[PDB]
């Protein structure tokens, strides 16, 4: 029994190249892949199958074993289309994610669609022709899986849902998001309860928003101080038209030494005051648009600090934030960035139920050869690489 | 009829079989083909038939040739045969290594009967009229899109067994070859080869007898391979009295290739000879330098470059050198002075970068390489102080990284040619710079005004929007003490400079960089253009 899944009109199968992998990772994929083949989850394939999808191995949150991960991004895009977001999920005192990837294997994949799910296991130095396989069951990571399995998913969920209502359950791809206001102990104990249920077959959203910008405060100001202050505000006026630098810029006339101290006019004084007040809140009229793509930009602040914004339109932020590197990532820019992107995406899902498109301050090559080494999530957002404009940085560096 | 199952082949969706016309051929070319097609028929490779589709047959004793170019254009895509093949440096030492030319094996594999119809071709006639001799292929056609692919795979499955039965035996299939190696004793080995051979044969696969099989060392993308080590095939540099462009280009190509293995190779002067060349056949006299350069190269190329295979039980170490700005060299070894590999990276030339950055890139290329050669990352021995690294990285605007590495003091070291001040400098003159130029004319001026009253301005002809500003800045630098402050409304400075480049495409920039490097302390500050902002309102 299977539903006849198809590709979007006129779309052809993915033919993406496999990137090189650490010997270690390769050894695992093979171990893993033989297991699945035994259990009939996959089958080696003929050369008459030209498609391909990248695959790799990870060791997510706390484990001595490797997990197979497949990048179906392309496939996903070409897959035809087919539950809405629980506007309250965002409003719960605590959320917990769940990996229900396994549930999928319990289902046959349409016969004529499998070819497109083809993947390749490499061999160091091309000393061996790669190991070609294609799925027989719904694979983890493909957008089709959560769907075709929606039916049996809800079915097994009702009894727990209906049993609590003060708890929310949201499913994104391989993942499951659940939130409750119950205290920590109860929350967790209740989670396990859910796991148990499923077995039969740490977010706190209340801190996320657009963030507060604070301007410097000083005993005495220098020309420089003021020039910098002014460049910032001026820019900021693309977000707040009420922000004004008239008075301040007047103090800047003549050609004084960058280090000379300037006394502030009462006007300038009020101006500063007036701007501080305008900035006390996020710009008005910012509403998420479901029809548009969600954008998530990131800046390197340094010293392990990282700012980010999530918007759909320029200078209209749905949310902004800082992220400070985790323990033991010190010498690793890539790890931190990777860490943050995952965090920002989870938080994006939690809120609007989808992943944003990232703009990364890192070279494509650097990112490509190492991101997989620290990835842990079942999903994989979209991304492009960019050059950070100096001011965007200085500005967001000012958040409280 | 034959052992192996066929693979299911399809024509691209919508397309259909070839329809080409058979050229007219001489009476002696026809006879030759008639005879070949009879044998082939016998041997069972082709079947007599006489089918809408047709492909042109040729004649080059005579040897036949069929043109599938059309068929191919109509043949489904396959899973491509990797063009990325083993690099000596990533191979293992074997007590022995054989090679089995399975040349005739191509035609030893059944073609999806369902698809044979398409291969239909026709032997012409002297009689423009008479019914041509019609045939089609039963096996993989020499020169057909699918051939390469299929065959390997087939081969692959046939070895599946034997490999499984012999975990201590490495087999490598390339083209119509099989590099079978191992660490067993010569008889043990010999015996196994012979075992392999009969197994292949059990599948209708033919190999040459022991009194035919090729010999070591082996030729591999530039090297001679012994089972215990490799040596570079010595490269021959012509010696002519007349050098054409073509000549110099080939040469250069060759020389460049050498740079990797051999150290000290240069082509700057040889490369010069190609300036303004009007034709490939054009003869260019070698200058003195070019005559010299070329000489030292012949000397270097004599030297035998011997190498060592990959010992999976030892550290993989890469050490790097800056052979010049943007020029880097590296060698990868496991034992001091016994490299499995070396190479150099061409002077990548950007729009604006710095050495530390460039170093980082080299490191990443190297890394990606090894991940392939060895599926592992090397421990880096780098000509840069950890202090330097930590200073630059911790604050660079762009996410960067270098895997495990250690400092190695081998001049010239890679450093920060200069560091813009974190704060304005007290007592240091403050230049308020600005440049303006007629967008369209390429006429402009650039100058500054300091707090100390010093002023200047220059008119510039044939200049752009950006160039003036930068020049403004340039001037300020020239005309200031070892310490200066410079304020500018240039967006271009804010980045390009504040991102502290020590090399660029823009010559101007280059100059500013030279200047910057010279000072003792420089603080740059940016301010919004076209504002009541003083200084900026002077400009
Ligand atoms: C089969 C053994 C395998 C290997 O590990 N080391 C060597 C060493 C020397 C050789 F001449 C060949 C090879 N081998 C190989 O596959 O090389 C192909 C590129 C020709």
């Amino acid at each position: 029994e299977t539903v006849p899944v198809k590709l979007k009109p006129g779309m052809d199968g993915p033919k993406v190249k496999q990137w090189p992998l650490t010997e270690e990772k390769i050894k695992a994929l093979v171990e893993i892949c033989t297991e699945m083949e035994k259990e009939g989850k996959i089958s080696k394939i003929g050369p008459e199958n030209p498609y391909n999808t990248p695959v790799f191995a990870i060791k997510k949150k706390d484990s001595t074993k490797w997990r197979k991960l497949v990048d179906f991004r392309e496939l996903n895009k070409r897959t035809q289309d087919f539950i809405p977001h629980p506007a309250g999920l965002e409003k719960k005192k605590s959320v917990t994610v769940l990996d229900v990837g396994d549930a999928y294997f319990s289902v046959p994949l349409d016969e004529d669609f499998r070819k497109y799910t083809a993947f390749t296991i490499p061999s160091i130095n091309n000393e061996t022709p790669g190991i070609r396989y294609q799925y027989n069951v719904l694979p983890q990571g493909w957008k089709g899986s959560p769907a075709i399995f929606q039916s049996s998913m809800t079915k097994i969920l009702e009894p727990f849902r209906k049993q609590n209502p003060d708890i929310v359950i949201y499913q994104y791809m391989d993942d499951l998001y659940v939130g409750s206001d119950l205290e920590i102990g109860q929350h967790r104990t209740k989670i396990e309860e859910l796991r148990q249920h499923l077995l039969r077959w740490e977010l706190h959203p209340d801190k996320w928003t657009v963030q507060p910008i604070v301007l410097p405060e000083k005993d005495s100001w220098t020309v420089n101080d003021i020039q910098k202050l002014v460049g910032k505000l001026n820019w900021a006026s693309q977000i707040y038209p009420g922000i004004k630098v008239r008075q301040l810029c007047k103090l800047l006339r003549g050609t004084k030494a960058l280090t000379e101290v300037i006394p502030l006019t009462e006007e300038a004084e009020l101006e500063l005051a007036e701007n501080r007040e305008i900035l006390k809140e996020p710009v008005h009229g910012v509403y998420y648009d479901p029809s548009k793509d969600l954008i998530a930009e990131i800046q390197k602040q340094g010293q392990g600090q990282w700012t980010y914004q999530i918007y759909q339109e320029p200078f209209k932020n749905l949310k902004t934030g800082k992220y400070a590197r985790m323990r033991g990532a010190h010498t690793n820019d890539v790890k931190q960035l990777t860490e943050a992107v995952q965090k920002i995406t989870t938080e994006s899902i939690v809120i609007w139920g989808k992943t944003p498109k990232f703009k990364l301050p890192i070279q494509k090559e650097t990112w490509e050869t190492w991101w997989t080494e620290y990835w842990q999530a079942t999903w994989i957002p979209e991304w492009e690489f960019v050059n950070t404009p100096p001011l965007v940085k200085l500005w967001y560096q000012l958040e409280k | 009829i034959s052992p192996i199952e066929t693979v299911p082949v399809k024509l691209k969706p919508g397309m259909d079989g070839p329809k080409v016309k058979q050229w007219p051929l001489t009476e002696e070319k026809i006879k030759a083909l008639v005879e070949i097609c009879t044998e082939m028929e016998k041997e069972g490779k082709i079947s007599k038939i006489g089918n809408p589709y047709n492909t042109p047959v040729f004649a080059i004793k005579w040897r036949k040739l069929v043109d599938f170019r059309e068929l191919n254009k109509r043949t489904q895509d396959f899973w491509e045969v990797q063009l990325g093949i083993p690099h000596p440096a990533g191979l293992e030492k074997k007590k022995s290594v054989t090679v089995l030319d399975v040349g005739d094996a191509y035609f030893s594999v059944p073609l999806d009967e369902d698809f044979r119809k398409y291969t239909a071709f026709t032997i012409p006639s002297i009689n423009n009229e008479t019914p041509g001799i019609r045939y089609q292929y039963n096996v993989l056609p020499q020169g057909w899109k699918g051939s390469p692919a299929i065959f390997q795979s087939s081969m692959t499955k046939i070895l599946e067994p034997f490999r499984k039965q012999n975990p201590d035996i490495v087999i490598y299939q390339y083209m119509d070859d099989l590099y079978v190696g191992s660490d067993l004793e010569i008889g043990q080995h010999r015996t196994k080869i012979e075992e392999l051979r009969q197994h292949l044969l059990r599948w209708g696969l033919t190999t040459p007898d022991k009194k035919h099989q090729k010999e070591p060392p082996f030729l591999w993308m530039g090297y001679e391979l012994h089972p215990d080590k490799w040596t570079v095939q010595p490269i021959v540099l012509p010696e002519k009295d007349s050098w054409t462009v073509n000549d110099i280009q080939k040469l250069v190509g060759k020389l460049n290739w050498a740079s990797q293995i051999y150290p000290g190779i240069k082509v700057r002067q040889l490369c010069k000879l190609l300036r303004g060349t009007k034709a490939l056949t054009e003869v260019i006299p070698l200058t003195e330098e070019a005559e010299l350069e070329l000489a030292e190269n012949r000397e270097i190329l004599k030297e035998p470059v011997h190498g060592v295979y990959y010992d999976p039980s030892k550290d993989l170490i890469a050490e790097i050198q800056k052979q010049g700005q943007g020029q880097w060299t590296y060698q990868i070894y496991q034992e001091p002075f016994k490299n499995l590999k070396t190479g150099k990276y061409a002077r990548m030339r950007g729009a604006h970068t710095n050495d530390v950055k460039q170093l980082t890139e080299a490191v990443q290329k190297i890394t990606t390489e090894s991940i392939v050669i060895w599926g592992k990352t090397p421990k880096f021995k780098l000509p840069i102080q950890k202090e330097t690294w930590e200073t630059w990285w911790t604050e660079y605007w762009q996410a960067t990284w270098i895997p495990e590495w250690e400092f190695v003091n081998t001049p010239p070291l890679v450093k920060l040619w200069y560091q813009l001040e974190k704060e304005p400098i007290v007592g240091a003159e403050t230049f308020y710079v600005d440049g303006a130029a007629n967008r369209e004319t390429k006429l402009g001026k650039a100058g500054y005004v300091t707090n100390r009253g010093r002023q200047k301005v220059v008119t510039l002809t044939d200049t752009t929007n950006q160039k003036t500003e930068l020049q403004a800045i340039y001037l300020a630098l020239q005309d200031s003490g070892l310490e200066v402050n410079i304020v500018t409304d240039s967006q271009y400075a804010l980045g390009i400079i504040q991102a502290q480049p020590d090399q660029s495409e823009s010559e101007l920039v280059n100059q500013i960089i030279e200047q910057l490097i010279k000072k003792e302390k420089v603080y740059l500050a940016w301010v919004p253009a076209h504002k009541g902002i003083g200084g900026n309102e002077q400009v």
